[PDB]
């Protein structure tokens, strides 16, 4: 995805700011608890049957750290997201089978929790230029469908 | 189907939300604007600029329609029939372009309500402007 | 809502189809795990090669379904509760998969009724399905 | 999109027994019955008030062949779909706004026609290969967008 100079500007002032730690798993969390199908993926994650149950849970906050880790690959790799991606999408296209729209519902929810965590600073330009990456991010992770 | 719980969390996110609701309608319309630019040819005639007058107003009658649909929870496709109407029939409205400004109005209440936009409450209102959509949709 | 017209379309195309349904309902499933296989992961169980007893038991038991569905069309929440509780809840299908369920049930019609799978044909059974489809998703 | 080379002999096998004087308009007239959204986009082609006066209605005919040239140009450059299509990209994407979902709309509503045509003949597995074909071309179309 091409992003001008000022979206990139708006991505990367925002991004040295998130907690790494934390923000992944309030992710995959919230993608648990609003999209519940999602935890067909995840039964082995145990307790899940409250949402308190799914964002206090260790391995949530575990397996979305190394989501977030994949982000901030591609927002290093802006022009190359296909190449970046290529490892996850054979895993979650090939052995996972995961239908495609849920890499854009968790995309989605990412942009909610950053607006969350960044309030008034979330701006819609702000908005508008990080929905260009995590449209980009999960069409690279849908390539191994194409 | 919005359990009691959901309607119980979406009465309240409403009411932390207070008279700013039309404000945050306008809001989540520029974010969509922005962010999906597809949806701006719905709006040919309006000025979509940050500050513009006709966005404000258009921004306060989503709201108020948002508004009479958590007043009528129970009864929403025939509080929001005329509305249904409308945007099926009259405007046409791509239901993809649903999904989009659900998700805009979510990211403008969690861009407003640290304490509210907890992770029970993201869910319940995700499901409340699904509804919504729903009823806007059914008419094709 | 389902129009009046389209209520007498589906029955149309119901009564047409007759007592190939399960055969059809087998039919359209096939074409779904071999249109997009990511559905496949829901049978983990089933052998879904080609004249598989299990994809024929299956086929009749979504044909049965879809026909209890036409049959108390003006209620269907009501009618496929139990089975929307099912999707939602255990199985947790995903709502994309009611969309490519949808589209292969379409396809084995039109490939079996020349005769009824007219326009407007086509666009009342669209609606049919979408509507029990917005019935099994209700519940998550 | 890769088809194996028995998806890719299903496909053209088929191909060539298509109408492509009709085909074309009995696909585009179907998605604007169906889908009528999508006659936002048209309000020149005139009467669209019932079925009969979509499928009826000459403009459709005359537009749904040019639609179904495009798809025939696909089928010859199966490896090079980015390519064939981005000048159609550029113009459904940034001069039409047609949101993509409804190139993957358009290219169901095409295989249900060819179920129509074809009964029989349009086996399960000949549906599947049509359905990566499609696909394929409903994704460069919509590249102008990624
Ligand atoms: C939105 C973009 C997504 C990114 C960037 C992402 C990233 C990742 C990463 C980095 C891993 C661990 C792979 C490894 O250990 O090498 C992974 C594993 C996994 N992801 Fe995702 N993921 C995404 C979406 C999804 C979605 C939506 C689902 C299901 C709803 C899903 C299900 C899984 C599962 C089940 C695993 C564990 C697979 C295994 O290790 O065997 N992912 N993902
Ligand atoms: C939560 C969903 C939505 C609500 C509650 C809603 C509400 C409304 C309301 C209350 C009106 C009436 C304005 C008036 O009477 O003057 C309206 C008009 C309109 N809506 Fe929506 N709407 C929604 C979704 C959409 C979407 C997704 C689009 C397209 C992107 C859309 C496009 C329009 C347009 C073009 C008008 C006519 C505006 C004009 O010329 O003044 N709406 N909507
Ligand atoms: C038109 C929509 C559908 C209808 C009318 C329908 C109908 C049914 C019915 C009647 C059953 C009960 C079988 C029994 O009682 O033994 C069932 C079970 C099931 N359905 Fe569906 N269904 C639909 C869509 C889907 C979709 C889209 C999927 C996922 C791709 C799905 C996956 C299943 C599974 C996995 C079972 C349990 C099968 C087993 O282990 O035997 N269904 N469905
Ligand atoms: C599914 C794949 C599609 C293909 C292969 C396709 C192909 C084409 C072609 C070949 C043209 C004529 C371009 C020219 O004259 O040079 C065209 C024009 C057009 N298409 Fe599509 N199309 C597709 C989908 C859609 C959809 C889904 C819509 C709207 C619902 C749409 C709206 C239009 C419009 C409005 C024009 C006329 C634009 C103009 O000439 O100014 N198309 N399309
Ligand atoms: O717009 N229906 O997913």
């Amino acid at each position: 995805v091409h992003l001008t100079p000022e979206e990139k500007s708006a991505v990367t002032a925002l991004w040295g700011k998130v907690n790494v730690d934390e923000v992944g798993g309030e992710a995959l969390g919230r993608l648990l608890v609003v999209y519940p199908w999602t935890q067909r993926f995840f039964e082995s994650f145990g307790d899940l049957s409250t949402p308190d149950a799914v964002m206090g849970n260790p391995k949530v906050k575990a397996h979305g750290k190394k989501v977030l880790g994949a982000f901030s690959d591609g927002l290093a790799h802006l022009d190359n997201l296909k190449g970046t991606f290529a490892t996850l999408s054979e895993l979650h296209c090939d052995k996972l089978h995961v239908d495609p729209e849920n890499f854009r519902l968790l995309g989605n929810v990412l942009v909610c929790v950053l607006a969350h965590h960044f309030g008034k600073e979330f701006t819609p330009p702000v908005q508008a230029a990080y929905q260009k990456v995590v449209a980009g991010v999960a069409n690279a992770l849908a390539h191994k469908y194409h | 189907v919005l359990s009691p719980a959901d309607k119980t969390n979406v009465k309240a996110a409403w009411g932390k939300v207070g008279a700013h609701a039309g404000e945050y309608g306008a809001e989540a319309l520029e974010r969509m604007f922005l962010s999906f630019p597809t949806t701006k040819t719905y709006f040919p005639h309006f000025d979509l600029s940050h500050g513009s007058a006709q966005v404000k107003g258009h921004g306060k009658k989503v709201a108020d329609a948002l508004t009479n649909a958590v007043a009528h929870v129970d009864d929403m496709p025939n509080a929001l029939s005329a509305l249904s109407d409308l945007h099926a029939h009259k405007l046409r409205v791509d239901p993809v372009n649903f999904k989009l400004l659900s998700h805009c109005l979510l990211v403008t209440l969690a861009a407003h309500l640290p304490a509210e936009f907890t992770p029970a409450v993201h869910a319940s209102l995700d499901k409340f402007l699904a509804s919504v959509s729903t009823v806007l949709t059914s008419k094709y």
